[PDB]
């Protein structure tokens, strides 16, 4: 799913990036000033023994 | 590119060259033997009002 997910979201930028021009791009303060800055995932996997993840083998034998 | 072009408005060329220290002419100049001529007097008539 997410291969696929993701090789359709590549195709698409891989366009997008076509049509970029250099002579017509325009550069604004609004970003530095009204526009977050890009912030890349920070998910930290914890808590990895609740008994929701107890898998089912074990659960039987449970 | 984007930044290229952005640098690119503050700048002009820089008309810098490269030659020799000492170009020689073309046609060096030619040695010119000496003659003995008297002294003529009538030189100067087309110059201006002569008389002859």
């Amino acid at each position: 799913f997410r291969v696929n997910s993701l090789q359709e979201r590549v195709d698409r930028l891989s366009v997008s990036v076509t049509q970029l021009d250099p002579k017509e791009e325009e550069l604004s303060l609004q970003d530095i000033t009204m526009r977050k800055a890009f912030r890349s995932s920070t998910i930290q996997d914890q808590q990895l023994f609740d008994r929701k993840t107890l898998p089912i083998p074990l659960q039987e034998t449970y | 590119k984007v930044a290229r072009r952005e640098i690119g408005i503050l700048t002009t060329n820089k008309n810098t060259s490269r030659t020799h220290k000492i170009i020689a002419p073309a046609n060096l100049e030619r040695p010119v033997r000496y003659i003995r001529k008297p002294i003529d007097y009538t030189i100067l008539d087309d110059i201006g009002h002569g008389v002859k």
